[PDB]
């Protein structure tokens, strides 16, 4: 829920650390198009 | 391979990526039935997740 995201020629990056990663919110909010994992089952995000 | 590939591909060679738990020794599963991934339910051939 950024206001702005950043250009492709300068892709904007965040660190996320020391705080727990609620995937639920990620994962079962149908309002996203696309979410796509590439080393790890997404239903297993939260068990890492 | 020089027995069944194809230049196309050999598109008849199918598995399973999707089970709801791991199966018994030397059990069959035939089932196409759809696989509900996230907490909504999915009638239907197809949805998200
Ligand atoms: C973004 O903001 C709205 C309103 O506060 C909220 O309903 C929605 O869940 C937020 N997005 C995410 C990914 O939680």
């Amino acid at each position: 829920n950024a206001t702005r995201f950043a250009s492709v020629y300068a892709w904007n990056r965040k660190r996320i650390s020391n705080c727990v990663a609620d995937y639920s919110v990620l994962y079962n909010s149908a309002s996203f198009s696309t979410f796509k994992c590439y080393g790890v089952s997404p239903t297993k995000l939260n068990d890492l | 391979n020089n027995l069944d590939s194809k230049v196309g591909g050999n598109y008849n060679y199918l598995y399973r990526l999707f089970r709801k738990s791991n199966l018994k020794p030397f059990e069959r599963d035939i089932s196409t039935e759809i696989y509900q991934a996230g907490s909504t339910p999915c009638n239907g051939v197809e949805g998200f997740n």
